[PDB]
């Protein structure tokens, strides 16, 4: 409504962002629906640009080359995008329909690869996302306890790993039970203060073992 | 042994290569230092060992012939190993043919 | 019986002559082909390129490099270290057969991935073709079908 | 009960069940079988008991389904003729031509009150106890497994109709008692 | 012949290094054959160290157990090794009459893939 | 569990709660149908290299494949208001693995599942698989895709005639039979399950035809031919085939009336041959209550080869009367079977000779009979009419010569003897339909006396 020479070219726009993919729900989750829908704004994004319709300005065409799916363009424009998970799914988005969990962690290994190619910087937090889109569960949770020193997180993390129902390790790499020794070391990281000692009583009584010796010497 | 400086860009497969040589070398470096402790270990006992008295490995005694057997089948299977190497060699030459 | 024997031996001997004069040349061919690649090789590995990829991929092969050399010197020191305790064992059946035992098992088991990653290889390589012949077939038979329709 | 089992063991595969006459032994059945209910409604296991009983009870869900198929068969067939049988309980009498009279006499001397009180209790001490783990659930539905064999028929998988069927183990027939036992 | 591959393989390699489409021909190829064979070679060398380390540990061991045995009680038997003998025959056995249809199978595609041109003119590539 | 399956697909509200759920399309996505060792499509060229499995690949694959084909043609015929949706899914389903679809239509054997098999793949093409159903429903998304489908669809409607052409023969049945015989005991269960399969083949391909002639109901005016004036297909056909290579017959002319007069031919002997035997066994359960002990014995080893001679009479007896009912019921679905797919042939005769008369038979001349092309009551086109030159088109419709369609006119009324005016008769009286579609049997029969005694101008 505002320029004069666009009324078209958005209407044109608007009538190809149509065929965008909502998560269709024709009974079950189908993935033949999605890739016909990718394919189908595929070929009238392409049809569009060859007519012309979509041309001949240079904002929508470099919209255009954006949405195409191409890295250098991504990498000039990053003050858009935020760091290698933005990467990411910016790829995942603008290149395929949708993307399998043994291609996953490639896509993201490959976004990470080029966004610190594209004037960047190693960093921790950017390698244990890398590790978690990795996947590895014990791995993961053994780079958080060397990393970061909350406890709690990792004691968070390890019961929801057992409320999902999954494999875990039974011993904290020389012991045994890392949700007792994560109890544990945040009981005497509170103890270490001189106020609030309430939570530690129930951390304690639930844990059968070392915690009522603990308990009784604290 | 001079390509290993050139190829720019890595790959799709360059990161689980560099992923993989970081495993191989912390696994190194165990490996060294366990061997490093072996050595010595060896060197203070060998001397006790020579004092001592040496065990037998000589198996199968109620069967004299059971011994050459096993060696010969073993012998066998290094050559039927030799042999399928130079047959993978020929099949991908004639491949390449 | 001496005669027939010497005559194959001398057919047998001519004819290993003539392909060791073949391979002699074809080595030599090789040679002089090779002669002029020893240089252009020396001048591209100066070349040291300045990047995030290249020269993590630079370290990546010297840090290969290293690992395959102490890889190889520890190997070596491993192969001296039982060449020296083969003594302690004593006398038996091959001394201390239990370390030629356990390579050679493990030596056959990477001949049989490597088997079988090869038959993968050869069938992915013959279904690929097949895949190939099948859709000229399907060209052939649907331009065969609007021909006769 | 490991006595009781090696005695189910035994009736079920080492002895057959066919000497005595069928009016009899279908008398004997329903009467152990109102006994055992009423011991398993005055309870018996606890935890550790329950499989072993749960296995008792399909033995004996087997030992009368042999019992029923059993009382249809004849020697030699011979007091299987006329009509109109006079061995009934609650179900009205039935009638069958020479050869399915047999049949007919057998189907009807099961007592349909027997049947519904038999398959409550069965209910009852399933829906009693929490703790049946696999083995008391599984001997549990093989025993109802059983008796649905006793009552109705199985089938067979197919694509239109090709299915196991069979005729009067079945649930039709309002007139019979097969439709009221299912209702 | 592996020679003759080998420098050929090393010029297509340098004549593509100068070429800008290498850079996302390899962005895109999820394998390369030198590194897979780089990889091969460095997993065969860090298993072989591992068994054989591992076994001369486990002989350490034994040599050392057998040495105080023979020091404290001065006496001792050693256990014999004809059951672990029968059951390496009987693996090496088996996985022989596994491979078996796996080099059937390989020479049954050599001789279908239309390669066998070479074996009929006697070794001539031409 | 394919039991409880079939149980929950046949009634209509589990088949609808499994097509809202996505059962074919659970299965399309199953990863067993992936490494399938069953690739061809339609041309020479296809084959497959699987690693080392379980005996029999192809037989373990048919049999795996048999519960989600079956429960598939159960909820196709059980559907209620998603039918059309269920048949684009299973289509769609069929095209993606048209492969291993093909390859089996392809591999025959002696065997006895694979006759069901293919029976059952038949049933689910004919069901879901049409150029009609493709003109009514989907015809509004992407006509590519539906190009594909219908070039799935004449590539499996060409597969199937050529089952029909390898099954067509009575003396198939005694062949295939002496390669399922496991014992001479069982082999009267044996040749009963090769007749059935053979009758549920008959029975999809008459489900086929019958598909286009349903939706014509105000009006029986139209004509769905497309053969060639020459009866030398029944002599063709008499002879012996095979059921373990590929028998194909000449694409390049498309199948003839003498295929049709071969199977109502073997359809009426085995109509005959089945009212004969289904009385036998009448008369024999009507006489069993005083069949002697070596009789009844004799009964029940022919009904199960194990030793069932230390049971008492009484189960004897049971097992004969058993025997007798199933061997019955089996005679009476044979003959109404025989009797629905003998009046689908007259309704494919009428229609063909009413093609012949008002479509085309000569090429050669531009009469103004040979008018319209219209095949149903729908709007339906073909290629071309009349040709008088030498063309494809000809091969596919009637010759260019009259003297083809009079010598076919006369063999077919020299055929149509009053042996086979009787077994007709007798059909007629003996069934009298089963569907709704008003009874037309005798004008029919007389509609098709007329135009085989009949010549065309």
């Amino acid at each position: 409504s505002t320029s004069a020479s666009a009324r078209s070219m958005c209407r044109v726009l608007d009538d190809l962002l149509k065929k965008m993919p909502m998560l269709h729900t024709g009974g079950t989750q189908t993935l033949t629906e999605f890739e016909l829908k990718w394919q189908h704004w595929r070929e009238e994004c392409e049809r569009h640009l060859q007519n012309g319709t979509f041309s001949s300005n240079v904002h929508m065409e470099a919209v255009c080359r954006v949405l195409l799916g191409d890295e250098e363009v991504l990498l000039e424009k990053r003050d858009l995008m935020t760091t290698w998970y933005h990467f990411l799914v910016s790829r995942l988005l603008f290149k395929h329909p949708t993307v399998k969990p043994t291609e996953l962690h490639f896509y993201a290994q490959s976004s990470l690869d080029m966004f610190l190619a594209g004037d960047s910087c190693p960093e921790p937090l950017d390698n244990i996302l890398l590790a978690a889109f990795e996947f590895d569960i014990h791995q993961v949770i053994k780079e958080f306890s060397i990393v970061s020193s909350n406890w709690w997180f990792v004691a968070h993390l390890t019961d929801l790993l057992d409320h999902c129902q999954l494999f875990q390790a039974h011993n904290l790499y020389f012991g045994a039970n890392m949700r007792e020794f994560l109890l544990l070391d945040y009981a005497s990281g509170l103890f270490s203060h001189h106020s609030l000692w309430q939570l530690g009583v129930d951390y304690f009584d639930y844990c059968p073992n070392l915690g009522r010796e603990y308990l009784k010497l604290h | 042994r001079s390509f290993h400086t050139q190829l720019p860009v890595l790959s799709e497969s360059e990161r689980d290569m560099k992923k993989e040589l970081q495993a191989t070398n912390q696994q190194l470096q165990q490996l060294g230092n366990s061997i490093n402790q072996v050595n010595r270990k060896m060197s203070y006992q060998e001397k006790q060992m020579e004092k001592g008295k040496s065990p037998r490995k000589s198996s199968l005694t109620l069967s004299d012939y059971q011994k050459k057997n096993i060696k010969a089948v073993l012998k066998e299977h290094g050559e039927h190993i030799q042999e399928m190497v130079k047959q993978i060699n020929n099949i991908r030459n004639h491949v390449n043919f | 019986t001496l005669h027939r024997e010497m005559e194959k031996v001398k057919l047998d001997q001519k004819r290993l002559d003539q392909e060791l004069d073949f391979i002699l040349s074809q080595q030599k061919e090789l040679e002089d082909l090779l002669t002029p690649l020893e240089e252009s090789v020396k001048e591209q590995s100066g070349t040291i390129y300045l990047q995030h990829a290249d020269e993590e991929r630079e370290k990546t092969y010297k840090l290969a490099e290293n690992i395959d050399a102490q890889l190889k010197r520890m190997a070596q020191d491993l192969k001296e270290v039982i060449e020296h305790l083969n003594t302690s064992a004593g006398p038996g059946d091959a001394s201390n057969p239990l370390q030629q035992i356990c390579k050679i098992l493990n030596a056959h088991m990477d001949s049989l991935q490597w088997i079988d990653q090869n038959s993968a290889l050869l069938q992915r390589k013959v279904e690929q073709v097949t895949k190939e012949c099948e859709s000229r077939r399907k060209e052939q038979e649907r331009g065969f079908s609007i021909a006769f329709d | 009960l490991e006595s009781w089992r090696q005695l189910v063991e035994i009736i079920l595969t080492a002895c057959p069940q066919d000497l005595i006459p069928t009016e009899h032994r279908q008398l004997i059945i329903r009467d152990l079988l109102q006994d055992l209910h009423v011991k398993i409604l005055d309870d018996d296991a606890a935890q550790e008991l329950m499989p072993i009983v749960a296995g008792a009870v399909f033995t004996l869900t087997a030992h009368l389904s042999q019992s029923v198929r059993t009382e249809l068969k004849q020697p030699m067939t011979a007091s299987g003729l006329g009509q109109s049988q006079y061995v009934q309980m609650l179900d009205g009498s039935f009638a069958a031509p020479p050869g399915t009279e047999n049949i007919s006499a057998g189907f009807a001397s099961i007592g349909d009150s027997s049947l519904h009180m038999i398959l409550r209790n069965l209910l009852e001490f399933i829906l009693k106890t929490g703790g049946g783990f696999q083995r008391v659930r599984a001997h549990l539905y093989g025993s109802l497994l059983y008796y649905l064999q006793i009552a109705q028929r199985p089938d067979e998988p197919d694509t239109l109709e090709s299915a196991h069927k069979s005729m009067w183990e079945r649930l039709t027939a309002p007139e019979d008692v097969f439709s009221k036992l299912q209702r | 012949l592996e020679g003759f591959a080998s420098i050929e393989d090393v010029q297509q390699r340098n004549k593509l290094k100068q070429d800008p489409k290498y850079l996302q021909l390899l962005y895109k190829k999820p394998l390369d054959p030198k590194s897979e064979t780089q990889m091969q070679e460095i997993r065969r060398l860090n298993q072989y160290v591992k068994n054989a380390v591992q076994d001369v540990n486990d002989v350490l061991d034994l040599e050392w157990d057998q040495y105080l045995e023979e020091k404290q009680k001065k006496k001792g038997i050693i256990i014999p090794e004809r059951e672990t003998l029968f059951n390496s025959l009987a693996n090496h056995q088996e996985i022989i009459n596994q491979q078996r249809p796996k080099l059937e199978q390989l020479v049954e595609n050599l001789q279908k893939l239309r390669l066998y041109n070479q074996i009929s003119q006697w070794n001539v590539p031409d | 569990k394919m039991a409880f399956l079939t149980r929950v697909a046949k009634s209509s509200q589990g088949a609808i709660e499994l097509l809202r759920s996505g059962v074919i399309v659970r299965l399309a996505q199953c990863q067993v149908y992936d490494m399938r060792p069953e690739t061809d499509p339609h041309g020479v060229f296809g084959m497959r290299e699987t690693p080392v499995f379980i005996p029999a690949p192809v037989e373990r694959y048919r049999q795996i494949l048999l519960p989600a084909l079956q429960i598939c043609q159960l909820i196709l015929t059980s559907s209620t208001a998603q039918h059309l949706q269920a048949a684009g899914q299973v289509l769609q389903f069929l095209v993606a693995h048209s492969d291993t679809i093909q390859a089996i239509l392809r591999s025959q054997e002696g065997s006895l599942g694979s006759l069901q098999e293919l029976a059952l793949l038949t049933g689910i093409i004919s069901k879901a698989a049409l150029p009609g159903v493709l003109n009514e429903l989907d015809i509004g998304l992407n006509d590519g895709s539906m190009m594909e489908l219908q070039g799935h669809i004449g590539r499996f409607q060409r597969q199937c005639l050529a089952l029909l052409n390898r099954f067509g023969g009575s003396d198939r049945l005694r062949q295939l039979s002496l390669q399922d015989d496991s014992s001479r005991l069982d082999g009267v269960s044996k040749k009963d399950d090769m007749e059935l399969a053979m009758q549920q083949i008959c029975s999809n391909v008459m489900e086929y035809c019958q598909a286009l002639m349903i939706q014509n109901s105000p009006s029986f005016q139209q004509t769905v031919c497309l053969f060639t004036p020459s009866l030398k297909e029944s002599a063709s056909r008499d002879g012996t085939r095979q059921d373990s290579q590929v028998s194909i017959l000449p694409s390049w002319r498309l199948p003839s009336l003498g295929v049709v007069i071969h199977l109502l031919k073997q359809s009426a002997n085995n109509f005959f041959t089945y009212y004969d035997i289904h009385r036998q066994s009448v008369g024999k359960l009507q006489n069993v209550e005083q069949l002697p002990p070596d009789e009844i014995k004799e009964l029940c080893q022919s009904e199960m080869p194990v030793g069932a001679d230390k049971i008492s009479t009484t189960q004897k007896y049971g097992l004969a009367r058993r025997r007798l009912v199933k061997l019955i019921n089996s005679r009476a679905k044979l003959l109404s079977l025989c009797s629905y797919i003998i009046e689908t042939c007259l309704y494919i005769l009428w229609r063909h000779l009413e093609y012949y008369l008002l479509h085309c038979t000569t090429s050669d001349s531009q009469d103004p009979v040979f008018s319209n092309m219209t095949f149903g009551n729908r709007r339906f086109q073909d290629t071309f009419n009349t040709d008088p030159n030498m063309d494809p088109r000809n091969l596919r419709q009637n010759k260019v010569s009259q003297q083809d369609v009079d010598t076919l006119l006369r063999e077919g009324a020299n055929s149509f003897g009053e042996s086979l005016q009787k077994r007709l008769l007798d059909i007629e009286s003996l069934y009298c339909k089963v569907r709704s579609r008003h009874s037309f049997i005798q004008a029919l029969v007389r509609r098709i006396r007329g135009l085989l005694r009949v010549s065309r101008v």
